[PDB]
């Protein structure tokens, strides 16, 4: 993919420019020196876009043309078998209930509720991860 | 031991009843152990209570403590409270034993309730078994009252408040008999001298005896009317498919017994229940904030809390409010044992039944049961008003009114949702019967179309679509991995692999044995 | 009693019909019971308005169902 | 003991107008529902709360119940002082104390 | 330098006059008079943090001997009770612990346990209000609490509850909040509700999980 | 079909968002260091560098072990994967135990969360990283248990790879935190 990488490179360039400009303009001309709270956010949003763009760049350099990236193409090119898309599942609502229990137990300071919520989150996430890998029962 | 076995055989010659009992077949469903749980809890209760009777003194005479527990020295208390304190602090391992006793009582009640839920929802109470249902209901009532009389024995402040309020002042208010019952039971006015010995005699001798007789009768009826079963591949109304007692079933039952005893010991050692020393001896002038009976009487307490103050005053007389609680509790206790006859009168079905129903195939009964469970949960939560309003910052009057209104609007809402949910499950089953099992794989079909690659459960027609099956009351698979689709991991241990020959041989013999089991059970 | 299979697929495997008169009368009775609960020691009227508001919704639903069933739009 | 500030919001039930001695009132402590000690007293709402099932009586209105399954008022005891300055009882309750039964309150 | 309450009436004027008045007169909208009250009321209300209020317990705003400043300034305008002091002039902590726990516990169960608990946990009152937990309050706070009678809590004078009685109650409270549970993990201090919950959510799930493991499903 | 991996893209963008979270925490830390003039680590607080070096080297060795496990996973054998991931789990557990020990020995005689500003920002910055490490440990255990229950397919390889570079992100942000707190001061 060539255009996504270019988008992220544009964003990273602008963010780095803005971060450096803000840092050096608040080093002077400011009440107490460098501002130290917007500077950090700016360098690390630059780092975010940089990470994403670099990953996309490597994947693009390690890839041959794709029917999506390619113009000139027809629908007989993508004829094949896509991945695995999960049909019906009921684990998400249980995960959300467990996380909400832990959150309300953290709002009102109740340690037992926090412990129960964490245990339920571990259980529900385990159920979600193993859903399509449990084998038949051994009897 | 040939000599001993033969001499037993010429003196008794059973040799045929033993063979008839060693070949009995029992179905193997995880849901058929919820009664074993209650049975094992009862056994543990018997053992620990027999241990406890060697140290308890059930008197109501007053003494001064003069013991080892210092923050209570010089306080005047009854003899039962002092005996309980002596069990707790002066016998090596007594606190552990009474904590096991209380935890086992709680597990007894909970297991009974879960077992009743199973029996009701699967429909195992129909024509041949109404009387067994009735015996079970009586056992439930007796267990409730036995636990109550039990935790009211070491008379401290909480037990005293419970006794006073419930027993004394609800028996005192009955319309005509009333005070006569109160004086026959207490020997006089509320704080007497014969209450605790009478409760002790009722609790260690009478109710355990009645419960033991009823449990014997229950298990006999279950043994001679063979167990029910779920519909399946080789199951009919005329046979029992499972495992014989001889090698397997006794083994599984004993292992389950040991595991339940282990759980009870662990949670009787690690969690604290009923610390009577933090309380004080019962005195009619002081009170605390919790109140609260054990969780199997909380519905009675909640019903007393959220019932409005409706009294009737006519000529020279008075009918107080707790009369309402009395008739409602009696109505519940009368409507529980008489349900199978009501259902057979209303549906008009009087045939023998040995195959169970899935709860999704009977929407109306499932909705009724869900409504009753919602009602019970509302009544139980209305009993911990103080704790809820204190921990979660809610008004107290707010919780009272929430319970008072929920008592009317939650059951019907639950009924509606449960009915619609059951029918939705039925439709989801019919869809996988008509088509195949969804695999989750997508294709693009060169003229840009997306299909999803179902997998048939039976034969197929000329153009690849499966011919629809018929429903047979048995569950259907929904995930491709539950059918053998992606399996067979390596055959190492956890970090080092085995040889290839061993892996191939084990995999291949396992596959063969699976196929043979399937083909054998189909054909019968 | 009887229900067609196209509404309840497993209509021959168990009880699946409850007559509608039971539901209508039960709704009316529950509304009446909510109303009669203004007799007591309620000083303050914040609670009475919830009783009146929940008894109007039940009556509205019961009346809607009855009127639609009477004109054939349902069943 | 009622604060002298209010002493004007008292209602004084029909038969017990002289059962109080100044700012002392001396109601009973056995709840008129099922007999638990109604000991929770809120000093500036003048409400008595029974902790067993949460009834509420109005200490300024002859202990009239204003919440819950409680339906009858708490009994009041007449008090006075003797020739030495100690608090004594000026008689007996006008009615039975505690829960009700078939015969009467 | 006791003739210095110019501090005191420097903090009150900038943190209290909007709800009590410039002359401690009780703005007829929000606050009470604060004239008959003394140093003990101010100490209990500010040290626990219930004071200056936007009433729950919060973090305190004032120390570095300014609780003394406001207390002396308020005591100079009335005759309320005063805070106990040790031979150094500081507030007594250790001298307010009695030596008899039986009498203290009996007095607690008769007078105090109705609203709080058997062992000093919380309790719920009507329409909002509750009775807090007695664990984090120190000794002088307990004494001044039962001496000044804060909102909706009764007032126990030194004539109906003598000073020994108060010291013994303090000792019982401080011992009941700091003793072990010699039976395992206590489930919060309350009765059978946490016990029933722990049963249903530990023992029954263990039993049903083992039943699912042992027995087949069909 | 699907020449670039999907789980990879998802994990990458999520790791970017997590970086922004830690940015917020860093911004909290740098302020209140500009205000404290002089010995801005207060007198009762001084950091024991004799313990913070070994745990950092242990974490770096963990990163190496995880990369070796992924190398073993890309060729379809489960046992090399299992061995290297068990080693990584053990080293991460050792790191967490060392961090907890330093917390104990440092709260013993001084610095607390409600007792200072430096202690507040220090505990807040390092405890969230500890929570992330614990989450990574849970992910390792779940992945091993999942490889135990079916045959090895490319999906298992993809899961291993994404868990791997989550771990890498964790032990890189740790290097950042360490160099900022213990040396720069
Ligand atoms: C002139 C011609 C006009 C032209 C026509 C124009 C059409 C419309 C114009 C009319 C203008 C009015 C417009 C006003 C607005 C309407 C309001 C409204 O939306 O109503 C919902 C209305 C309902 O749809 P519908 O067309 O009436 O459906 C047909 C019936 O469902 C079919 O099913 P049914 O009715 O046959 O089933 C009966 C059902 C009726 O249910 C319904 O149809 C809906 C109402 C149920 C909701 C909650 C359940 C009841 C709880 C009450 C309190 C709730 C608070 O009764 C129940 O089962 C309820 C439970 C009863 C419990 C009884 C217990 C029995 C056991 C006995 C034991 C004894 C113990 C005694 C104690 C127990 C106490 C009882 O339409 C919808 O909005 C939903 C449509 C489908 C749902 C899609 C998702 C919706 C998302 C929500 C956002
Ligand atoms: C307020 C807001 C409202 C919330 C809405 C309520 C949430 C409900 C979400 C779960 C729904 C479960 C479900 O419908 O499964 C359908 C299930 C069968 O589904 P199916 O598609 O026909 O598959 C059957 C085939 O034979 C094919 O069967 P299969 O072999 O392919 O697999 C079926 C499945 C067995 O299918 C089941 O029956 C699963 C039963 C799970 C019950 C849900 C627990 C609650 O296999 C299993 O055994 C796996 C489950 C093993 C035990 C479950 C572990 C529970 C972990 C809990 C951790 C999270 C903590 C909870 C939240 C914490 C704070 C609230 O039948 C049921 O409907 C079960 C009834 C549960 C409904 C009542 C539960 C909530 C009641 C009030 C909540 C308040
Ligand atoms: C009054 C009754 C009838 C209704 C009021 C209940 C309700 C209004 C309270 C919470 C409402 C809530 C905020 C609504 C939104 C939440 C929603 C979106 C999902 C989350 C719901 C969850 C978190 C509800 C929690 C379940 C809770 C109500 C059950 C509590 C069980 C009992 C009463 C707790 C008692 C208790 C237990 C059980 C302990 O184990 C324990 C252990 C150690 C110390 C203390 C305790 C302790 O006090
Ligand atoms: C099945 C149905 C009850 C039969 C109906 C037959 C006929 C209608 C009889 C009429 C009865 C009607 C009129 C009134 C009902 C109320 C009355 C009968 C009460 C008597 C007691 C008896 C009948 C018990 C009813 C059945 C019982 C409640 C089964 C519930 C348990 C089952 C279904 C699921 C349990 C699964 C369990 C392992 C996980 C649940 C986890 C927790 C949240 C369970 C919930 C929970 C419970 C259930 C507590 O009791 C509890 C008590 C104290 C503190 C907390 C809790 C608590 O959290
Ligand atoms: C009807 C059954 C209800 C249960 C009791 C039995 C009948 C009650 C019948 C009843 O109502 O009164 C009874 C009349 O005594 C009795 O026969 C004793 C019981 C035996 C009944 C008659 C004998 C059976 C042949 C009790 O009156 P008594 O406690 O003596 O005096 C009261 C004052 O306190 C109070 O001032 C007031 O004047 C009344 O409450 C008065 O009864
Ligand atoms: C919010 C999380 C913030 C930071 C997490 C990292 C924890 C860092 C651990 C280090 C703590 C420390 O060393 O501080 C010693 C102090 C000495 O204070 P003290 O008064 O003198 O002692 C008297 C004690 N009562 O104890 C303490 O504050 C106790 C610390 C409390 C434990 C941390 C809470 C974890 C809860 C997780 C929330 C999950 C909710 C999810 C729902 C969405
Ligand atoms: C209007 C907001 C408000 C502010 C600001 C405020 N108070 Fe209060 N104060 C109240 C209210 C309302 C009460 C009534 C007590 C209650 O109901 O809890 C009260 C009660 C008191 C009491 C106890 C009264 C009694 O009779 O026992 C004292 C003492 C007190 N305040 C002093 C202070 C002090 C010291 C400050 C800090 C300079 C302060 N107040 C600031 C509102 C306020
Ligand atoms: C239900 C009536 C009631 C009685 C009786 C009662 N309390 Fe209180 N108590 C309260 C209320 C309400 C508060 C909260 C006052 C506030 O927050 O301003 C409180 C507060 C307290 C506090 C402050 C707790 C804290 O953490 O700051 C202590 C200490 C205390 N009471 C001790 C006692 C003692 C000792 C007794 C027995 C002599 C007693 N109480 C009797 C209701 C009561
Ligand atoms: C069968 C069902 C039983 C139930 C539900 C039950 C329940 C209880 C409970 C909850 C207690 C309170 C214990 C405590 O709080 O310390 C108790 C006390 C007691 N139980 Fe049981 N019990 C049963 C059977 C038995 C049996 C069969 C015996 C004797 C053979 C027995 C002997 C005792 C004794 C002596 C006490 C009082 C000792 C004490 O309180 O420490 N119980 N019972
Ligand atoms: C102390 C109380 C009880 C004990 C010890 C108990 C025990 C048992 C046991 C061990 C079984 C056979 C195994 C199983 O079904 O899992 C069983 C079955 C049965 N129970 Fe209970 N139960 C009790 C209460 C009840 C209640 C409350 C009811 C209602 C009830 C009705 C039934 C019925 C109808 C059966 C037959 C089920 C079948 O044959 O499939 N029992 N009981
Ligand atoms: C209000 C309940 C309650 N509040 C609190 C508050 C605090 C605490 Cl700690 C506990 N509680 C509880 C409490 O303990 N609830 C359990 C309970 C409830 C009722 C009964 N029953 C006894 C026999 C009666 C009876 C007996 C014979 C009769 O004669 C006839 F007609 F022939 F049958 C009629 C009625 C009925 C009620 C037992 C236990
Ligand atoms: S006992 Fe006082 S309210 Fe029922």
């Amino acid at each position: 993919m060539h255009i996504e990488a270019r988008l992220f490179e544009i964003l990273t360039a602008f963010f780095a420019l803005a971060a450096v400009v803000y840092a050096v303009l608040t080093a002077m001309f400011a009440t107490g020196g460098v501002e130290w709270a917007g500077t950090t956010a700016l360098v690390l949003t630059t780092g975010l876009t940089l990470i994403t763009g670099t990953f996309f760049r490597f994947v693009a350099r390690r890839l041959d043309t794709r029917p999506e990236d390619y113009e000139d193409a027809e629908i007989s090119d993508g004829a094949g078998e896509l991945g695995f898309f999960a049909p019906h599942s009921w684990w998400p609502i249980l995960i959300s209930l467990s996380f909400s229990t832990a959150a309300v137990g953290a709002a009102l300071w109740l340690p037992w509720l926090i412990a129960a919520g964490v245990a339920f989150v571990i259980t529900s996430v385990c159920g979600l991860v193993f859903e399509y890998y449990w084998g038949p029962e051994k009897h | 031991l040939a000599r001993q076995a033969e001499d037993i055989d010429t003196r008794y010659h059973p040799s045929a009843a033993l063979r008839r009992q060693l070949n009995k077949v029992f179905p193997t469903h995880w849901s058929f152990l919820l009664g074993e749980i209650a049975l094992y809890s009862f056994v543990v209760l018997l053992i620990t209570g027999v241990y406890l009777t060697l140290f308890f003194d059930p008197s109501m005479v007053d003494v001064t403590y003069n013991g080892v527990y210092q923050p209570l020295r010089g306080v005047e208390m009854s003899r039962a409270y002092q005996s309980a304190l002596d069990i707790s602090f002066e016998v090596r391992g007594g606190l552990f034993v009474r904590q096991i006793h209380h935890w086992a009582a709680l597990m007894f009640a909970a297991a009974i309730m879960v077992h009743l839920a199973r029996i009701f929802f699967t429909g195992a109470f129909r024509r041949p078994r109404e009387t067994n249902w009735v015996i079970g209901s009586l056992l439930l009532i007796l267990a409730m009252f036995e636990g109550y009389f039990g935790y009211s024995l070491p008379d401290d402040l909480l037990s005293g408040l419970g006794l006073r309020a419930a027993l004394s002042s609800i028996t005192l208010g009955m319309p005509v008999i009333g005070t006569w019952l109160h004086w026959a039971l207490f020997g006089g006015d509320f704080p007497g001298t014969i209450l605790i010995p009478r409760l002790y005699a009722l609790h260690i001798l009478l109710l355990p005896g009645i419960i033991l007789a009823l449990i014997g009768l229950h298990l006999a009826l279950v043994w001679f009317q063979k167990h029910t079963q779920f519909p399946g591949p080789g199951r009919t109304e005329h046979n029992v498919v499972g495992v014989r007692v001889m090698p397997v079933f006794a083994f599984k039952s004993g292992a389950f017994f040991a595991a339940i005893v282990g759980v009870l010991g662990l949670m009787g050692g690690l969690l604290q229940i009923n610390p009577i020393w933090n309380l004080g001896p019962y005195k009619p002038s002081q009170v605390s904030a919790g109140s609260q009976p054990d969780f199997y009487m909380m519905w009675t307490e909640g019903l007393a809390r959220i019932w409005p103050p409706w009294e009737f005053y006519f000529w020279h007389h008075t009918i107080p409010a707790p009369v309402w609680v009395a008739v409602i509790m009696g109505l519940v206790f009368v409507l529980l044992p008489a349900y199978p006859f009501l259902e057979k009168r209303f549906t008009g079905d009087y045939a023998h039944h040995n195959l169970l129903q899935r709860p999704r195939d009977v929407p109306v009964r499932t909705a009724i049961g869900a409504m009753a469970i919602a009602f019970y949960m509302v009544l139980t939560l209305a009993a911990m008003n103080d704790i809820i309003a204190l921990k979660f910052h809610i008004s107290l009057n707010a919780t009272t009114w929430i319970g008072r209104i929920g008592m009317v609007i939650l059951p019907p809402f639950v009924y509606f949702i449960t009915y619609r949910w059951c029918i939705g499950l039925q439709r989801s089953d019919r869809s996988v019967l008509e088509h195949g099992v969804e695999t989750g794989i997508i294709k693009r079909l060169p003229h840009g179309a997306y299909i999803e690659l179902h997998q048939p459960l039976g034969p197929v027609d000329e153009h690849g679509h499966p011919i629809p099956l018929q429903y047979q009351g048995a569950p259907l698979p929904k995930r491709m991995n539950k059918l053998g689709s992606a399996g067979s991991p390596g055959s190492g241990s956890f970090l080092f692999a085995d040889s290839a020959a061993e892996d191939a041989a084990l995999r291949e013999a396992g596959h063969a044995a699976e196929q043979r089991a399937l083909a054998a059970l189909r054909e019968h | 009693t009887g229900v067609d299979v196209e509404d309840v697929p497993s209509a021959e495997w168990g009880w699946s019909h409850m007559p509608i008169g039971v539901m209508h009368i039960g709704g009316l009775l529950s509304a009446a019971f909510l109303l009669v609960m203004m007799r007591g020691n309620h000083v303050g009227h914040v609670e009475d308005w919830f009783l009146i508001g929940f008894a109007a919704v039940i009556v509205a639903l019961v009346g809607r169902n009855w009127w639609l069933r009477r004109r054939g739009w349902i069943r | 003991r009622i604060k002298p500030s209010d002493l004007g919001r008292v209602v004084k039930r029909k038969g017990q107008e002289s059962f109080n001695f100044g700012e002392f009132f001396a109601f009973t402590k056995v709840c008129s529902h099922l007999g638990c000690p109604s000991s929770l007293y809120e000093q500036q709402s003048y409400r008595i709360l029974c902790p067993c099932h949460q009834s509420q009586f109005d200490a300024l209105h002859f202990a009239k119940p204003i919440f819950g399954p409680a339906a009858r008022a708490l009994a009041q005891l007449p008090i006075t002082i003797d020739t030495d300055g100690y608090l004594v009882a000026n008689g007996d309750f006008v009615e039975p104390v505690g829960p009700a039964f078939w015969e009467r309150t | 330098s006791s003739a210095l309450l110019r501090t005191g009436k420097q903090l009150f004027d900038t943190s209290c006059v909007s709800c009590h008045g410039a002359n401690l007169q009780g703005v007829p909208d929000h606050g009470p008079s604060l004239i008959g009250v003394g140093e003990a009321a101010v100490y209990f209300q500010v040290s626990t943090g219930r004071m200056p209020a936007m009433a729950p317990r919060k973090d305190p705003i004032f120390d570095e001997a300014q609780i003394d400043a406001i207390g002396a300034y308020v005591q100079a305008n009335g005759g309320g009770p005063t805070v106990v002091r040790n031979p150094d002039g500081s507030i007594a902590t250790q001298s307010l612990r009695g030596n008899d726990l039986g009498r203290g516990g009996d007095l607690f169960r008769l007078n105090c346990a109705s609203c709080h608990n058997f062992t000093g946990k919380g309790g719920a009152l009507s329409s909002g209000k509750y009775a807090p937990d007695l664990a984090p309050a120190n000794e002088q706070q307990i004494l001044t609490a039962m001496l000044t009678g804060p909102q909706n809590m009764p007032k126990f004078s030194n004539r109906q509850l003598s000073f020994e009685a108060k010291k013994d109650i303090i000792a019982y409270v401080k011992v009941a909040t700091e003793a072990r549970q010699p039976g395992g993990y206590l489930l919060g201090g309350f009765g059978p509700a946490p016990e029933g919950m722990a049963m249903w959510i530990i023992g029954m799930v263990a039993a049903i999980g083992l039943a699912l493991w042992i027995g087949a499903r069909s | 079909l699907n020449r670039p991996n999907m789980v990879s893209v998802g994990t990458i963008v999520w790791l970017s968002s997590e970086l922004m979270f830690f940015a917020g925490l860093f911004a909290m830390y740098f302020t209140a260091r500009a205000q404290a003039g002089g010995a801005w680590p207060p007198e009762p607080t001084e950091l024991n560098l004799a313990l913070a070096v070994p745990v950092t080297l242990v974490l770096i060795a963990s990163s190496f072990t995880c990369q070796m496990g992924v190398f073993a996973a890309e060729r379809g054998d489960v046992f090399g994967l299992r061995r290297w991931y068990v080693i990584t789990f053990l080293m991460g557990l050792f790191f967490v135990l060392g961090q907890g020990y330093e917390y104990i020995h440092l709260v013993e005689h001084g610095t607390t969360i409600p007792g200072s500003a430096y202690g507040s920002v220090f505990y807040l910055a390092t405890g969230f990283h500890g929570l992330h490490v614990i989450g990574g440990l849970v992910a390792f255990v779940l992945l091993l248990a999942r490889t135990k229950m079916s045959k090895f397919t490319p999906a298992q390889a993809t899961a291993a790879i994404v868990v791997s570079y989550y771990w890498h992100f964790v032990d890189i942000v740790w290097i950042a935190l360490f160099a900022t707190i213990y040396f720069v001061r």
